[PDB]
């Protein structure tokens, strides 16, 4: 239960920052 | 079942909605072409909230695109999720707002507003039980302010029992991208007061502030700045799109965060926000989400909340997580900070917890803060408007388009007339 | 001979101040905040040699 | 249809190229086409 | 869709038009033949697409005297311009506002208006007009004034930008230029929606100090003016982050209708073998525009009051850096704004870096054009007022005007309203006390 | 559970605390990356006294690392156990203290104390039962003096029942790496007296006395000195990691004013004499109580031992039986009286103080600081002669 | 980040800057093209040039210096010779007429043709600079431009830039050799007009470097280059702890606060150690005690004033190379026990120790390769002798008014001499109560 109560951010969270030039 | 019609007006609103739709399309599972390819079943349970059905098992946004210049329509179409919107919903005019509230509220905006109301009726009647409307715009500048407020007034007249949420970008003290931003904001706030139910004031200075210290991005760009607001929007409208425990929809948020009707100018927030190089040094759990969420450097409006008492607080958590821990943490923050919460509204934090997190995470939190500290924004814009209306400069455009000198005084007096209750509640 | 260019002792690029990003090459969408200055390798060696003065 | 595909391909390629140009922080803050500057110096000396 | 019509009047107008249109042709890709080799839409603001891939400019070249049009009709761009666009008279205006406005203007006004009407008919949405002239010669004063008088009554709702060469405070080239300038600023005050003015001595200083040209000429001056006007009308040519229109240019400069005389400056005017040594970063290019030596008139903004500013950024530029440069500007006490315009900046950004004509300016991926409305222009007004007062004290050269046909009181009345325009400038620039 | 928030002021405090985190990470089994790589399960039993948990079993020090110059904290990150701290705990100033007390107490330091109090509160909230704070600073110079004592004042105002352990590096008799260290020390001992609960005076001359006359080193370094300081710190705080802080303060501070302590650590042997050592309890006591292993340069034979502690040691890694001394004696009179004459000599001719009066201070501040520092003295002369 | 801006005034300042920027280029890795070799730049991350050199595009490393002279040809060797591509030509600022050894022509008449452009270029240099550590003004107390334009620069920079530090590196006139005759006039005028604007002014004498190059360098025919590079090494050592990292770093603010007792006294003595001459340098081991004894020996002082005719107030020692900090503590113990070195009776802890790890770099020339060095700045009362000698010289000139018509015709009034002399006499009086022992 601890292994999913912990929150480890994955690449799908850092791949949404810096995606457009505007 | 419930529905929210998405409306986006102006350059800022269109590019913010061009993002809100990409983020929620990756949340639900819709490809750029429009049909669904995902991983789990419950993504299509409540997909008829923001998406209307189409043929071949594809889904289109229930969005209305409003602008008075055909320059951002092409950017929205050429964007990533551009070939998903209804081309009939791409309503636009071949003219120029020119950053004038007058040319959005009393001139060609008032000519295009009938064709806008046409598709607004179309998408709001292709329903069975509507919940409301969600308009994204910027108070500083034309189109989004003027046409946005005219659209708000007509829609609120037509459908009064449904909610009107407005995600609005307000001018910031630090940097201004338009010299008539005080005029536009002051003329738009008066229409925003006695029409809408939930305004979300967002400062670009605060967004860049988060991007420089919280996100630690090297090049914070406009797509990123709209993406934080998109994450806040998707966090707010979550309990009505995915199942959860103690679900709170937008109407329950309205009734628990608007104590008296005019005081509804919220401060949005979003707090699983960590930099990549500091990702492994963090411990994202319930205290960390509430901790960064009540931290007064993640507020997307530049209204500092330790200079004013919180009236009401909403926390919509995402991801499945310990209800007792959430309740204990919300008791703990109220017990620790007793001077920043008003005494006549006891236990003034509302809690929602949805089971399904946003993508890239396991746990998340979205903040809605109705506080006394919103008075700084209106005092600041009032100071700018008095300084630049004292000489009544930048005003022959408004008198030529058809405004009157009494209307500016009425808008200024109404902004001060909202500055009065927000300090009476702060001083009991 | 005239000189040996010693790279051991000089102040490298500041990981904490002057964070405009125009000091590290390539596309870097996050600020460099993992401690690995370009003088780490040529200094961690000296550290290995350093001794602790309790029971050496 | 084909002309719309050509236009959308042009916008996509321009967007990707501008991504790779303005997400490069050093070259964005200070930079220029040094080869073009050399050619311009040679042209100025020739004239 | 977003077309605008160019009207070049006089020798200065024609040669600035030559520089402007070669810059436009190199910007988009239209050959001197008039045919794009590549084979978009950006060739609507300046060009018109006639069949078999032919691109005709949206310009009218007017001069009452030949050979300055015949140089164009003989040279490399003879197949580009439609021959009915280029309009000539048969008599030189002879540095005479009377000749340009009262007798030899009426043989050409009907033809010029017919051509302009055909151009406006070949337009869906007309953004405005760009009238390029000078405050010198009889053509560029009188015929420009008469053109604005006819355009104001026939096209009243459209926008107008004047691009005029104001006389030098010191050097100039003629003995009648103060008279013509006093006569024409009073007729183009009420008929120009926004009027940018450039000064030959200031462009001389810019070319001699920044471009390392010890002997600059009119080709270099008009190419700099071409770069300035192309940086102005760029957001309605290509796509960008903050696209700002011609009505926004008109808006965020003027606080009052009579104050529509901003000053334009350009950034990177650097000279190739100086760009190896500076960063040309956004903060630097914003500082160089506010520096009181890159100004395109010989006035000191330190002896004045900045009303408003529009910054027009072209190239690889980020609004973060734009906001940082604005914040760096707003702390200096030398650049002292007025107290009734706190937010005194408007920003515009387009993704297209300036093209390079083979010549003087250097290839840069960052540029900004500054359009600054300020009270420092009263000095440049009042020096020509002093010259006009000295000559009109005992009525030099007045017999030419009054024998050509224009009444005597025009001089005194134009001088009076110029003094009124001054008094308006200090009345606006003075601070609030009540 | 009980925990300690470790704040460190200045260049000197930053390097001392960097070596402290190195020796504590070696003591508990934390690699420079941060992952626990140890051999005994008792090391993770009470690890939550200095290390906060993170995702994936990453233990991060509960440390706030302050310096008004933006160059020392880069060196702390570039150090060996530099990739262990939080990056947002590295709060800094884009200026320089410049060896000035007012430039840490009434200026930029007082502009940055808000952010440091934010970070210290940020760490103290995410905890259960905080026993005390732990500030390492240099008594001389700037930052550690001005900003450090302002930090102590604000932390005492906010948290009133938490023990302040301030390891202060006092000026030396023999040597002086600055010139305004009497001014800084005399202006900061005043704030140390009525704020802190346990002041540990550590002097570099006494440290070199230990490192040369007993350790037989040939080229002793600053890392060597800070290692001795950090070993003393770990011996002080080992009781709640494997007589705690409250017990030591209660049993060792008789009267509330006098609490300046002589530290020491004495399983100490040179490499040339380690193989002939016969480590026992009487040997540890003899190596302890003798006045050659003192860490503050004031001779205990000159005074009377008021109170004495002895933390005997899970031993530190690589050793068999260790012994940490903390003692309050009347010999600490010498440390204050040696610098009181320096301060009155540099103040009688009214020099070096224009760059204290220009920052927002007055003339009477120095005189009142000297007066109450002299009034510190009569409680440490009366008990030396009953 | 920790940048400093250099301004080199006059012919003296310009050739000083030539030597200094040659040493900066050779130490910091930058070629005389500006481009750094790829091996020298450690992964493109060696920020230890940011205090002197500013990165532009194309890898160029343009210096943060302004070479100002009122008269040509001296800037012209710089922009024609081997370093012509390093400096931006707009950094180099040149007039067309000399001051002709007139403070009046350097400050009042020909100063206005260049003061606006030099201040504009200093604004430009400070623009791309986030934290300005200070200005370094290198000039002489001799020539007319080096007095007058220096004074006007101090006035303008103090009005515009009141919160930033200013260190002068000035060439004091010598007791015996001299280069001109109006030299006492220029020195006395510019000391008064830069006293209240200079934050700290280090002075360097010519005959002392004459003696040092003849004695410790074994070379009997050096020139101004061999004299001049020692000043280059001293500036490289004073701003060294904010270029490289060491055991005990030290900032420009720290030099002031540990060197300047009273606001008027800001005239330290610069001394340098190992000035040894290659075939004199392998024979001694040159420990920290030896290099401290070299600085405190009253023959390696670089102003011709003998420190035993005075008392030290504050000494800032700056060591570079393989220097052990408690070895230098043991060395300064012996220096304090030595009796010929006498301190004032009110500053017992009169030392500030700064340690930098980076060894001194060797240019192709006269100095030796050594792994230990020290620059010692002593603020002492012995410089009242060098003051009073020029006081005597000015008295002998001004008794009957030689060369005064030149100074009064070019804008300056008569009473400027009188007020400068009164301020100098007040400063000389101030030294007496500073030096005298406390009796209360
Ligand atoms: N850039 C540029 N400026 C010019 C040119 N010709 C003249 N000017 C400036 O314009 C001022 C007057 O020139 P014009 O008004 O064009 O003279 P004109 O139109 O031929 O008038 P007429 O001789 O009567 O026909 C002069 O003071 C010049 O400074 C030119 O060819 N290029
Ligand atoms: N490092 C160094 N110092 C110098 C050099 N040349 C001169 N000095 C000092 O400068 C003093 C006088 O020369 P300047 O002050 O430069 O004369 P100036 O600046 O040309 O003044 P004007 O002749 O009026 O233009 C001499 O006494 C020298 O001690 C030099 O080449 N290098
Ligand atoms: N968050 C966000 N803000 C934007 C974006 N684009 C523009 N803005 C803001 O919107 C403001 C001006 O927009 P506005 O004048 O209202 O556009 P208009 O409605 O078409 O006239 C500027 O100050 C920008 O900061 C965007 O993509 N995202
Ligand atoms: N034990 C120890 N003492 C140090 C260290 N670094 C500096 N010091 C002492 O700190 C004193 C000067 O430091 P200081 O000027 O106060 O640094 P600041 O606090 O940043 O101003 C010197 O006398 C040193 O003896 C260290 O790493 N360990």
């Amino acid at each position: 239960m601890k292994e999913i109560y912990t929150n480890q951010p994955t690449e799908d969270y850092f791949t949404q920052f810096n995606t457009r030039s505007r | 079942m419930r529905e929210i019609v998405h409306l986006q007006a102006g350059q800022c609103g269109n590019q913010i909605g061009a993002k809100f739709w990409e983020v929620i399309s990756d949340e639900h599972g819709i490809d750029p072409t429009g049909t669904y390819h995902g991983d789990s079943d419950l993504q299509l349970e409540r997909i008829n909230v923001y998406y209307n059905e189409a043929t071949g098992g594809k889904y289109v946004p229930r969005a209305v695109l409003v602008d008075l210049e055909p320059g951002t329509m092409d950017s929205v179409r050429s964007g990533p999720f551009g070939q998903i919107f209804r081309p009939d919903n791409f309503v636009f005019g071949q003219s120029g707002a020119g950053n004038n509230w007058a040319k959005g509220h009393y001139t060609e905006g008032a000519e295009l507003v009938d064709s806008v109301l046409d598709v607004v009726r179309k998408e709001a009647e292709s329903c069975d039980c509507l919940q409301g409307f969600q308009l994204t715009h910027s108070l500083g500048g034309g189109t989004g302010s003027g046409m946005g407020t005219l659209l708000i007034s007509k829609i609120r007249e037509e459908y009064p029992d449904r909610i009107m949420n407005t995600f609005s970008v307000v001018p910031s003290p630090k940097v201004s991208d338009t010299v008539v931003e005080p005029y536009n904001a002051t003329l738009s706030v008066h229409q925003l007061v006695e029409n809408t139910d939930e305004t979300y004031c967002i400062d670009n200075e605060a967004l860049y502030d988060i991007c420089f210290r919280t996100l630690k991005l090297t090049t914070p760009t406009y797509g990123d700045l709209n993406h934080l607001v998109s994450a806040t929007m998707s966090g707010v409208t979550t309990c009505l799109r995915f199942p959860g425990q103690l679900n709170a929809d937008l109407r329950k948020l309205a009734v628990n965060m608007v104590p008296f009707p005019r005081l509804h100018f919220f401060m949005p927030g979003f707090a699983p926000l960590t930099s990549r190089g500091s990702q492994q040094y963090r411990a994202l759990t319930v205290p960390e989400l509430t901790q960064q969420m009540f931290d007064a450097k993640n507020m997307m409006a530049a209204c500092d909340p330790r200079h004013g008492r919180y009236l009401t607080v909403a926390a919509v958590f995402r991801g499945r997580m310990s209800m007792k821990e959430v309740d204990e943490q919300m008791l703990n923050v109220q017990n620790k900070n007793s001077s920043y919460f008003v005494e006549w509204i006891p236990n003034n934090v509302k809690t929602a917890v949805c089971d399904i997190p946003p993508r890239g995470l396991k746990m998340s939190a979205t903040f809605i803060g109705n506080s006394t500290a919103i008075q700084e924004l209106f005092k600041r814009i009032s100071e700018q408007f008095t300084a630049m209306f004292r000489r009544k400069a930048f005003l022959h455009w408004y008198t030529g388009e058809g405004m009157d000198e009494m209307e500016f005084t009425e808008a200024e007096s109404n902004m001060n007339d909202l500055g009065n209750p927000v300090v009476t509640r702060g001083a009991c | 001979q005239d000189d040996d260019y010693s790279v051991v002792h000089r102040k490298c690029r500041s990981q904490f101040t002057d964070l405009n990003g125009s000091k590290r090459f390539g596309i870097n969408t996050w600020h460099d905040e993992s401690g690995i200055y370009a003088n780490s390798y040529l200094k961690r060696k000296l550290y290995s040699l350093t001794t602790s003065p309790i029971a050496p | 249809d084909l002309e719309e595909d050509f236009g959308q391909a042009k916008k996509r390629h321009a967007e990707l190229c501008r991504q790779k140009r303005i997400f490069n922080a050093r070259n964005r803050i200070f930079g220029g086409d040094i080869d073009a500057w050399n050619v311009q110096v040679c042209d100025q000396k020739i004239r | 869709q977003r077309e605008c019509i160019s009207v070049h009047v006089g020798q200065a107008g024609v040669q600035i038009g030559n520089a402007c249109w070669e810059l436009y042709c190199l910007e988009h890709g239209i050959q001197p033949d008039g045919q794009m080799p590549s084979d978009d839409d950006s060739f609507n603001t300046f060009f018109s697409e006639t069949g078999a891939g032919k691109h005709v400019p949206r310009a009218v070249f007017v001069d009452l005297e030949p050979t300055v049009i015949d140089e164009v009709r003989t040279g490399t761009y003879r197949q580009l311009f439609h021959p009915e666009q280029l309009i000539t008279g048969k008599e030189d205006a002879a540095n005479n506002y009377a000749r340009g406005h009262y007798t030899i203007g009426k043989e050409l006004i009907d033809l010029v208006l017919d051509r302009i009407r055909k151009l406006a008919d070949q337009c869906t949405g007309l953004q405005g007009f760009l009238i390029f002239h000078s405050f010198g010669g009889g053509t560029g004063s009188g015929f420009t004034s008469l053109l604005m008088e006819r355009l104001s009554v026939d096209y009243g709702k459209k926008s107008k930008l004047e691009f005029s060469i104001y006389p030098a405070p010191q050097v100039s080239t003629a003995v009648v230029e103060p008279y013509n300038s006093i006569l024409t600023t009073h007729t183009t005050l009420e008929h120009s929606d926004c009027a940018f003015m450039v000064d030959n001595e200031a462009i001389y200083d810019i070319c001699r100090r920044n471009l390392d040209i010890e002997r600059p000429t009119y080709t270099n001056l008009n190419r700099l003016i071409s770069q300035i006007v192309s940086s102005i009308t760029a957001s309605l040519r290509f796509d960008g982050a903050l696209n700002v229109d011609l009505t926004e240019f008109q808006t965020n400069l003027v606080p009052y209708p009579r104050i529509h005389f901003p000053l334009a400056t350009y950034a990177p005017v650097i000279s190739a073998e100086k760009a190896y040594h500076e960063q040309l970063s956004v903060a630097e290019i914003t500082n160089a525009c506010f520096e009181p030596a890159n100004q395109m008139v010989k006035c000191d903004p330190r002896h004045g009051k900045y009303m408003a500013c529009c910054l027009l950024y072209r190239g690889d530029v980020v609004p973060k850096d734009v906001n940082a440069a604005i914040a760096a500007i707003k702390t200096k006490r030398s650049i002292q704004f007025v107290d009734w315009c706190p937010t005194g900046f408007k920003v515009g950004i387009n993704y297209q870096p300036p093209t390079v004509v083979p010549g003087d300016l250097a290839k840069v991926q960052r540029a900004v054009c500054m359009l600054s409305n300020t009270t420092a222009i009263a000095e440049a007004w009042a020096r020509l007022d002093h010259k006009f007062d000295l000559m009109y004290a005992k009525r030099a050269f007045v017999h030419w005007y009054v024998g050509e046909g224009m009444e005597e009181g025009e001089f005194s009345e134009a001088r009076e309203d110029m003094a009124a325009l001054e008094k308006d400038y200090e009345e606006v620039g003075m601070d609030s006390v009540e």
